[PDB]
C-alpha cells in the first residue's frame, strides 16, 4: 500500500547499446488537507 | 562515463511553429520527454502529446514533424571568436554569456547562463594542460612553445636552460601529435619533469597548443596554457552555447546574445511540406487556419499517391464555425482523402491544464486515433476523450453534415452515463456512389492491399526474367495472392474464376475484382406490446 496504483500501460522502455531509458507513472498515497463543518442550532419542543 | 542507475504500422505526421529545435528539418518523435527536451511550447507540442493521450487505450505511433520557420539563432562577436547557440527564434535573445579569469592558475573559465530555465553549467579551468617543473642547478630554466605566425598554431616545445636548448620536442609531423607523448619525453630528461593536470582528462592534440615565450620554470608550476585547444575540448561538445571562429581571444563581461529571429508564417506551406515526401508518412494534419495551406496538403497527398505511396489527411475548422461556413470549406476542397472536422470542445490535457479546443486539435486527436486503430478498422463510434463539447446539431442536422461529408461528434447519454463518440468516417468526397472514396477505412484497406500487391509483383514479374512468363502463370499468381488475403480475413472473398490477363512482353495488363469486408451500419426496430 505504499503506492496506491500504477498505470502499467503508460510504462515505456528504450535501449541503446548498454543503456536503457524508462518512463513511468505512479499514483501517490493521496493526503487529506482540510475539513470545515457548518454547525446550525435549532429548537423543537419537548412535550408531555 | 560511470555505469550506474538513475531516477502501429501507420505513421502520423504534423506541422507547426515549434518553440525549439532547428527550423526546416523533419524530426522522428517517440516519447513526450524527448518532445519536451527538444521543444518548449507551441501547438505542435500540445498536438504530439494529446495524440499519445487521445483515447483510453488507443494512441498515435511515431510522429514526424518540422518547425516551419525561417528562424535564426542568437550570436555575438568579440575577440577572435563568435559566440554561437542552438536556440532558434526570438527566445534566443535571453541567452547570457561571458568569460572570466581564474585566480588559481591564470586559466580560463566559461559559465553558460540561462536563468529563465535556471541553467548554469560551468566548464572549469579552461586551458592549463600540464605543468613543467625544473630541478637542475643551472641559472634559470627558460622555455618556449612557439606559433606558426601564418596560422597561429604550435610547432615546437623548446626547453632552454641558461641560454641553450637541452632538448626540444617538435610537433612538425613526427610522433608528437599528442601532448602526453611530450609529457613522457620531458620526464625522460634529467633536469625537467612534466605532469598532466588533475582537473579532468585533458589529453590535447598537439596542433592546438599556444604561445609561450621564454617563461621561467625554476620556481614555478608553469602550465602550458593551451587556451584555444581546451576551449574546443570542453565547450564544443556540451551545453547550449559554443564558440565558433571568425584578433585574439579575450575576456569579456556578461552579455546577452543578439540576432535571434522567429520569422512570420509564410503564405505557402507547400515547399516545406515536400520535406515529408520520402520519409514514409501516412496520416498528416495541418494546424494553421487558412484554407490556402489545406489545399497544399490535398495536393501533397495526391502527388505522393501517384508516386506510389498514398496518404490521407484531415482538416480542422477553428473555433465555432457553423453550417454555412462548413459547406463553403468542404465544397472548395471536395476531393477524396481529405476529412473536415466540424466540432470543438474542451480537453483536460495531460499537463493538467483545461484548454478550450480549436478544431485543429480535434483533427489531430482524430488522426492519432485513426493511426492507433488497426489497418482497416473504422474510427466510427470510437471514443475521443473530449471533456465537454460545444455543438448545436441535433439528429436531423447531423444527417445533413453526414450528407455533406463533414465528420462530426455526438454526445451519447446512456441511462446515467455520457460519453462522446464520432458519428461516421465519411470523407469530404460527397458522392456516395464510390465507397472506397466515401469511407475512410474502406479506402485505407484498399491502399494497403494495392501497395502490397505491387511489392510482391516487383519480384515476381517486374524482374522480367524470361519470355516464358505465360499469362496463365500471371492469373495463378494473382489467385495465390488473393488466396492468402482470403485466408487471414483481409478480403471477404474473390471470384474463383474471374481473373483475366493481357500479355505482350515485359508489358502485361492485369485486372481483378475482389469482395471487401463490407461494414454494417443501420438498424430500425419495431417494438410491440400486448396484454
Amino acid at each position: 500500500n505504499e503506492i496506491q496504483d500504477f498505470p502499467a500501460e503508460d510504462v515505456q522502455v528504450i535501449v541503446e547499446g548498454n543503456e536503457a531509458r524508462i518512463s513511468m507513472t505512479v499514483y501517490p498515497i493521496r493526503s487529506f488537507k482540510k475539513i470545515s463543518v457548518s454547525l446550525v442550532y435549532k429548537q423543537q419542543t419537548l412535550q408531555a | 562515463t560511470r555505469p550506474h542507475a538513475s531516477i502501429s504500422e501507420k505513421v502520423f505526421c504534423l506541422i507547426g511553429q515549434a518553440e525549439g529545435g532547428e527550423p526546416n528539418t523533419v524530426y522522428e518523435l517517440r516519447n513526450y520527454s524527448q518532445a519536451k527536451r527538444l521543444f518548449r511550447s507551441g501547438e505542435l507540442l500540445d498536438a504530439i502529446e494529446l495524440a499519445w493521450g487521445s483515447n483510453p487505450n488507443y494512441t498515435a505511433g511515431r510522429i514526424l514533424a518540422m518547425r516551419i520557420e525561417d528562424a535564426k539563432p542568437a550570436s555575438a562577436e568579440i575577440g577572435g571568436l563568435k559566440i554561437t547557440s542552438k536556440i532558434y527564434g526570438n527566445v534566443a535573445n535571453n541567452i547570457q554569456v561571458g568569460l572570466e579569469k581564474n585566480t588559481l592558475s591564470d586559466s580560463l573559465r566559461l559559465r553558460v547562463i540561462f536563468q529563465d530555465d535556471r541553467f548554469n553549467e560551468v566548464y572549469d579551468n579552461i586551458g592549463n594542460i600540464f605543468t613543467i617543473k625544473y630541478k637542475g642547478e643551472e641559472a634559470n630554466a627558460t622555455f618556449s612553445v612557439e606559433h606558426d605566425e601564418e596560422t597561429q598554431k604550435a610547432s615546437r616545445l623548446v626547453l632552454k636552460v641558461g641560454d641553450q636548448e637541452v632538448k626540444s620536442y617538435d610537433l612538425t609531423g613526427g610522433a608528437y601529435d599528442y601532448t602526453n607523448a611530450i609529457i613522457t619525453d620531458i620526464n625522460q630528461l634529467p633536469d625537467f619533469e612534466a605532469k598532466l593536470s588533475p582537473f579532468g582528462d585533458k589529453n590535447l592534440e598537439s596542433s592546438k597548443l599556444d604561445k609561450i615565450e621564454n617563461a621561467n620554470i625554476k620556481d614555478k608550476a608553469v602550465y602550458v596554457k593551451a587556451v584555444f585547444g581546451d576551449l574546443e575540448k570542453q565547450t564544443a561538445y556540451n551545453g547550449i552555447v559554443s564558440f565558433e571562429q571568425l584578433k585574439t581571444i579575450e575576456p569579456f563581461e556578461l552579455t546577452k546574445l543578439k540576432g535571434g529571429t522567429n520569422g512570420e508564417p509564410p503564405a505557402t506551406w507547400a515547399d516545406k511540406l515536400d520535406k515529408f515526401a520520402h520519409e514514409g508518412g501516412y496520416y498528416i494534419v495541418p494546424l494553421s487556419s487558412k484554407q490556402s495551406v489545406h489545399a497544399e496538403v490535398a495536393s501533397f497527398v495526391k502527388e505522393r499517391s501517384d508516386a506510389g505511396e498514398p496518404m490521407r489527411a484531415i482538416v480542422g475548422g477553428g473555433f465555432n464555425e457553423s453550417k454555412e461556413q462548413l459547406f463553403g470549406r468542404q465544397a472548395s476542397l471536395s476531393n477524396p482523402r481529405v476529412s473536415l472536422v466540424a466540432n470543438s470542445g474542451t480537453f483536460v490535457m495531460d499537463d493538467g491544464r483545461k484548454n478550450h479546443v480549436p478544431a485543429y486539435m480535434v483533427a489531430v486527436a482524430l488522426g492519432g486515433l485513426a493511426s492507433g486503430l488497426e489497418i482497416g478498422e473504422s474510427i466510427t463510434f470510437k471514443p475521443l476523450r473530449v471533456s465537454s463539447l460545444d455543438q448545436i446539431y441535433e439528429s436531423i442536422d447531423l444527417d445533413e453534415l453526414n450528407e455533406n461529408g463533414i465528420i462530426s461528434i455526438e454526445f451519447v447519454r446512456n441511462r446515467t452515463n455520457t460519453f462522446f463518440r464520432i458519428v461516421d468516417d465519411v470523407t469530404t468526397f460527397n458522392d456516395k456512389s464510390d465507397p472506397v472514396k466515401a469511407e475512410m477505412a474502406v479506402g485505407e484497406a484498399n491502399d494497403f492491399l494495392v501497395s502490397e500487391l505491387k511489392v510482391q509483383l516487383e519480384d515476381q514479374f517486374i524482374g522480367t526474367r524470361t519470355i516464358n512468363t505465360s499469362a496463365s502463370i500471371i492469373k495463378d499468381f494473382i489467385q495465390s495472392y488473393l488466396g492468402r488475403k482470403k485466408r487471414d480475413n483481409e478480403i471477404q472473398d474473390f471470384p474463383a474464376e474471374d481473373v483475366q490477363v493481357i500479355v505482350e512482353g515485359n508489358e502485361a495488363r492485369i485486372s481483378m475484382t475482389v469482395y471487401p469486408i463490407r461494414s454494417f451500419k443501420k438498424i430500425s426496430v419495431s417494438l410491440v406490446y400486448k396484454q
